[PDB]
RNA sequence: GGGGUGACCUCGGAGUACAAAAAACCCUCCGAGUGAUUUUAAUCUAGACAAACCAGUCAAAAUAACCAUAACAUCACUUA
């Protein structure tokens, strides 16, 4: 029985922004802030504010507000970065900056001679190579860019076999540090994707189980 | 005038009594037993009993502990036992549920601190 | 010479009454240095 | 020449035989600045409706935290069983790759990691100017 | 799962009042920090990252 | 090389227990990694000269 | 001289080596429960009950009485679960339990007690007071 | 008694003991102890994540060597006032660090653990999983003024 | 292990003296000739340990005052 071996790379880009809070978490945050303010002793700002409000009240018969107004005007003048960068495009599904609240993974489109599969980045290696080094060379030559990836461990994350004579594919997970993807207007269809759109796109049964070892978040 | 079991002194709790109150507070139910010196349970009140389970919600809380204390006090008055000892841990004696259980048992007529043996 | 004071009688620490002995109130059952 | 070296090594050994007590942490100790505002803080006078809604919120939060812990542990168990299946498949296929994969890579010692932010970084942003300095205490 | 260990408070008895200040580093991103002196935002500057050449370049461009 | 006196000398003087010579040996009676050895058919003392 | 134990030793089952990976009880109450559960087992050595009258240990008591009432355990558990769910669905009971201000219908409790489990408590109380020992022996 | 079958029934000192280099064998790579540092400007958030990772290790049965805190680093912000040629005080940032020291971990379980930590990482916290070395041990100690002066006058 | 010189002379702990008790040497080692604190810790009496004697040790019940539920003063290897 002949055996074929293949490694595969699953690159995760982590979320750059925090997810919004569930209303339960918002109520909990309000309650926690309230009880923290209650159990608090005193702040120097409110202490000097009350000191001034008392001394002026007793002096008219015989500032902290300015600093607060200055800080409020500075906060109103300063504009923060837009947390939403996808609701304005709604067209670009291959950009690295697509989603910021969730973690994304990369899918490549490949049309072989006998199979047309929306397949995760795979590779081939001779018995003289390691699986981690195989995935490294894969991300080096196939992606066609200088991106820095952080490998978690040497042990494989997923294993999938199929017999025709058999073949095995071992999926290794990797984390993205920074990606400088050059030649973005190419024909090579690479897409950054979250879990729901993975479940939407991935047709095959061997690749529909990536959600088993991929975190849901 | 019966012979109490004086003795151990090194182990806890002391076995010098005729009847002994034992409160077991599990994570679900509360069980208050009145055992004899031989170990047999004379009269018991448990939150696992249907009579208190159907009449009480949250069979673990302080309300349930006080309830089982009242029921045990009534059952002890019925059985004719008026004196028993209670030897709780230093952290169980300062709790809120056990304090209310002791208060309810005392108000129900069952008084702790078994009488001294005549000619001990 | 150098080693002094090693002379001391035994304190008779032992078990006085064995199992089955009929004793009376106040009879010392056993004496001990540590809790045996 | 030699007596000086003797005294030097002696003082070295004496200082080495000393204790190695740690730095007191300024977080766990309360400064003296917090001893004059405790009498000026007024109470809260929490009302009954707020107390009841706080108790209900605490019970809901306990339930939600329990459910979150359960789902997180379920995901951990799924990942762990997938890892065990992969390792068993590797052991069945070839022992050499399993042996060289069951070890730790030499690139994992300086593992650095940073969490998310409240807003994504702004392109072409410039901090105006300013220098930094450390005013942390010293101890001997 | 980023909001797992976020919903907490100060678990000490004697402490001053802290406020949710928005701190922006030299990247364009902001974070929420518990800090006294309730300034609605704090800015992190930089003058020691690059060398003397880029320092003089920035000084001339400013 | 074996040292004549251990790195920490025993300051307290001990009795000469001859039971450590009397009787059969219980330790170091089987081979560990080699194939030949010197077997002792009697009891005695080995000092730095030996 | 050494003798072999006439049965299993008490602490011979847990592994002596690698004690750090073994779970410990950090609660005096946990240890007390474990000890009181282990003390009620019929050990092969001289114990306290054997000398101070366990009353011949286990005894096959002859039952001279009416059979227990044959009830449907499944329907009983179903209606009990339904009653408990109905009791927990309320909000005033929860408010009372939280405020620690709740009373108990002691009369109904006693009625249900003598209806379902009162007979067994009375039986054990009579066994303690020695009624059967002097009436049927 | 010694000759009785109940000998050693009170034997208890073997049940409790009351009186780290990396172990790499290729397959059972149970390396030495590891230090997980969580650094943040928010003391409350740092303590919260320290408690969270400690409880996670306790649930995952990872032997936690220690759970301590490093000395706070207080930086002073000096901003350039407008029109140049000045440096005025803006605020002070107190940066805290909580370190959990765990003993043993395998490659697979370590990968899963880093996965979980980096997935549950809150905002504004630096996570650093390093090996416990001599400099990491000496960082939470005091100044050796006399000792370094002695080394200087010796050299 | 002749006297002289030297050393020791009383009390307690460990080994000698492996498991009831006892057991010597100018045998091997630790110590004591009291400190600190407050709960300032009584009278009377069964029955016992130990012991040549002198001495040393425990102690139920009953009595007066404090909780109306303890009082053996505690710690320093507590034994001296
Ligand atoms: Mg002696
Ligand atoms: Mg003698
Ligand atoms: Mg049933
Ligand atoms: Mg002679
Ligand atoms: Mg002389
Ligand atoms: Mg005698
Ligand atoms: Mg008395």
């Amino acid at each position: 029985s002949p055996w074929r071996l293949l490694g595969a790379l699953c690159l995760q880009r982590p979320p750059l922004v925090t997810k919004p809070l569930t209303p339960l978490q918002e109520e909990m945050a309000d309650l926690l802030q309230q009880i923290e303010i209650e159990r608090s002793l005193y702040s120097d700002h409110e202490l000097r504010a009350l000191d001034e409000a008392q001394q002026l009240a007793k002096k008219k018969s015989d500032l902290a507000q300015d600093l607060e107004d200055m800080w409020e005007q500075k906060f109103l003048h300063f504009k923060l970065g837009a947390r939403l960068t996808e609701a304005d495009k709604k067209d670009d599904r291959t950009s690295l900056h697509r989603k910021l609240d969730r973690n994304l993974i990369l899918l490549v489109r490949e049309k072989l001679g006998d199979q047309d599969i929306w397949m995760l980045p795979q590779s081939d290696w001779q018995p003289g190579e390691t699986l981690r080094q195989t995935a490294e060379r894969t991300l080096a030559t196939l992606s066609e860019n200088n991106m820095e990836a952080k490998f978690l461990g040497n042990a494989p994350c997923g294993h999938y076999k199929f017999k025709f004579l058999g073949a095995k594919v071992f999926f290794f997970k990797a984390l993205l540090l920074t990606g400088d993807f050059s030649q973005a207007g190419k024909k090579g269809h690479h897409v950054w994707v979250s879990k729901e759109e993975l479940g939407d796109y991935l047709k095959p049964k061997y690749l529909a189980q990536v959600r088993r070892f991929l975190l849901d978040l | 005038v019966a012979r109490k079991e004086r003795g151990w002194g090194t182990v806890w709790p002391s076995r010098e009594f005729w009847h002994r109150l034992r409160v077991i507070r599990t994570q679900h139910h509360i069980e208050a037993l009145v055992e004899h010196r031989n170990g047999q349970v004379v009269v018991s009140a448990s939150t696992r009993e249907w009579a208190i389970k159907k009449h009480l919600y949250s069979t673990r809380n302080v309300v349930a502990c006080e309830s089982v204390g009242r029921v045990l006090a009534e059952r002890c008055l019925e059985a004719g036992i008026n004196f028993m000892v209670y030897h709780p841990t230093p952290w169980e004696a300062a709790s809120d549920s056990i304090k209310r259980l002791q208060h309810a048992m005392t108000e129900g007529g069952v008084v702790l601190r078994e009488p001294r043996r005549i000619y001990e | 010479s150098k080693n002094l004071g090693g002379k001391s009688p035994g304190k008779r620490f032992g078990i006085k009454k064995m199992e089955g002995h009929y004793v009376h109130a106040g009879n010392i059952l056993a004496t001990q240095r540590h809790f045996r | 020449d030699q007596a000086a070296k003797d005294r030097l090594k002696k003082r070295i050994r004496r200082l080495e035989k000393a204790s190695q007590e740690l730095i007191p942490i300024e977080d766990f100790i309360t400064p003296v600045k917090f001893l004059n505002k405790e009498r000026q803080r007024p109470p809260v006078e929490l009302p009954f409706e707020e107390s009841e809604r706080r108790a209900l919120l605490l019970k809901r939060w306990s339930l939600y935290k329990q459910r979150e812990h359960e789902m997180e542990r379920s995901a951990i168990r799924s990942l762990l069983e997938a890892q065990e299946e992969a390792l068993q498949e590797l052991r069945l296929s070839s022992p050499e790759l399993h042996a060289e994969a069951t070890k730790r890579d030499p690139s994992l010692f300086p593992f650095e990691r940073q969490g998310p932010d409240y807003t994504p970084p702004i392109s072409d942003y410039q901090p105006p100017e300013g220098r930094y300095q450390d005013i942390t205490k010293v101890y001997t | 799962d980023c909001n797992r260990a976020l919903l907490t408070r100060l678990h000490r008895q004697t402490y001053a009042r802290l406020y949710p200040v928005l701190l922006v580093k030299q990247d364009g991103s902001t974070i929420h920090i518990r800090y006294r002196e309730p300034r609605r935002m704090l800015t992190m500057p930089v003058d020691l990252d690059s060398l003397s050449p880029e320092e003089r370049r920035a000084r001339f461009r400013k | 090389f074996v040292e004549r006196v251990p790195l920490v000398p025993k300051v307290r003087r001990e009795r000469k227990n001859l039971s450590d010579i009397r009787g059969p040996s219980t330790e170091a009676t089987e081979f560990t990694e080699g194939r030949f050895a010197i077997l002792a058919l009697g009891g005695g003392y080995l000092h730095w000269g030996h | 001289r050494r003798a072999a134990p006439l049965g299993p030793m008490p602490n011979e089952d847990i592994d002596v080596s690698d004690l750090e990976r073994l779970k410990k009880y950090r609660s005096f109450d946990r240890y007390r429960r474990r000890a009181e559960q282990e003390a009620r087992k019929p050990h092969w050595w001289r114990t306290y009950r054997e000398h101070f009258g366990e009353e011949s240990g286990p005894k096959d008591r002859v039952d001279i009485g009416l059979p227990p009432p044959k009830v449907s355990r499944t329907q009983q558990l179903l209606e009990r679960k339904q009653a408990l769910r109905e009791l927990r669905a309320n909000v005033e009971e929860e408010r009372a339990a939280r405020l620690q201000t709740a009373r108990i219908p002691l009369e109904a409790v006693r009625a249900e007690w003598e209806r379902t489990c009162g007979p067994y408590h009375k039986q054990r109380l009579a066994e303690y007071c020695g009624l059967y020992r002097d009436l049927f022996h | 008694y010694r000759s009785k079958p109940t000998h050693g029934i009170g034997r208890y000192k073997h049940l409790v003991k009351a009186q780290v280099r990396p172990i790499n064998l290729g397959t059972d790579y149970e390396y030495g102890v590891l230090n997980i540092h969580l650094i943040a400007y928010d003391m409350a958030l740092a303590e919260s994540y320290a408690q969270y990772v400690h409880n996670l290790c306790n649930h995952l049965a990872i032997k936690v060597e220690e759970s301590y805190a490093m000395p706070t680093k207080t930086m002073e912000v000096l901003q350039l006032q407008e029109q140049g040629s000045k440096m005025f005080l803006d605020a002070v940032l107190t940066t805290h660090e909580r370190v959990v020291q765990i003993s043993g971990l395998s490659a697979t379980f370590a990968e899963i653990f880093l996965e979980i930590i980096h997935s549950n990482l809150p905002e504004g916290v630096k996570l650093s999983v390093r090996e416990h070395t001599e400099e990491d041990f000496k960082g939470r100690f005091k100044a050796r003024p006399e000792l370094e002066e002695l080394l200087a006058k010796l050299n």
